[PDB]
């Protein structure tokens, strides 16, 4: 009877808080045709350290 | 018998607070909720809300929330309507009801007219109004009484101590600088004026002024 109501032992409330995202991660999905491969190929001839 | 009486007409100013009382009879008080209904100045009835009485729980209509309140007193069967931060737009008549739940109620409250304004209590300006030549039409001379700038309501405007009510029309008054201006016209035949005395008696007990003005010919 002290707080807000004339009954005892129970109650009901709805607590709402606006959501705010400070930071978010992002994922990616890989398409098969989009995949590229850079393949270095070399044959040994006359060479230097350079 | 179930009869709902309320606090009478109340004089208020913007920025104050008020608790509007509704006293109920004929039934046990906590057994019926109190439906609160505001009547807008445009004579719209705007429903304020109902207070669960048991349990003492007010239920507001969303427009009425947080500046209004519903409070109760169980023993003397008096329901209270509390208002904080009075506003001039709240000048209106307020009502209470004895709850029959989703069918509403069978008994209406007596009503409470709140007046939110910022005037000084003032006696009216009571002017005997002399009719001209164009004012006499069809064997009757119309006479009139201007009641100007009085606060607060009401004013009792009679003619010759109310002896002649025949052609008397007492018109309503509206707000001018929070002062009220009305006019009253008595219709008597041309043979009765200015042969017989015609005096408009304006009784304003709120300002304690009873004014007697007789119209004289020009």
């Amino acid at each position: 009877w002290g707080n807000g109501c004339g009954l005892f032992g129970k109650g009901s409330i709805d607590t709402c808080a606006k959501f705010s995202c400070t930071s978010k991660a992002i994922g990616r999905t890989i398409q098969p045709e989009n995949i590229k491969y850079e393949v270095g190929i070399f044959v040994h001839g006359t060479t230097t350290s350079e | 018998q179930v009869q709902l009486m309320e606090s009478g007409p109340e004089l208020k100013k913007p920025g104050e607070t008020v608790k509007i009382s509704c006293t109920t009879s004929g039934y046990t008080f906590t057994d019926y909720a109190m439906h609160w209904v505001k009547q807008a100045p445009g004579k719209g009835l705007e429903w304020m809300g109902w207070i669960n009485t048991a349990t003492g729980e007010p239920t507001y209509a969303y427009d009425f929330k947080e500046r209004f309140g519903f409070s109760l007193e169980t023993s003397a069967s008096t329901a209270f309507l509390q208002i904080s931060n009075l506003k001039i737009e709240d000048t209106a008549t307020y009502f209470c009801a004895s709850d029959g739940r989703y069918w509403y109620f069978g008994v209406w409250g007596a009503g409470t007219s709140v007046t939110v304004s910022s005037p000084k209590t003032t006696p009216p300006s009571v002017y005997p109004l002399a009719p001209v030549c164009g004012d006499t039409t069809g064997s009757m001379v119309t006479l009139g009484c201007l009641v100007k700038g009085y606060f607060p309501e009401p004013v009792t405007v009679t003619w010759n101590s109310g002896s002649l009510s025949s052609g008397v029309h007492t018109f309503p008054a509206v707000l001018q600088s929070d002062l009220y201006t009305l006019s009253s016209s008595v219709t008597v035949p041309s043979s009765t004026w200015p042969s017989e005395t015609v005096t408009c008696n304006v009784a304003h007990p709120a300002s304690s002024t009873k004014v007697d003005k007789k119209i004289v010919p020009r």
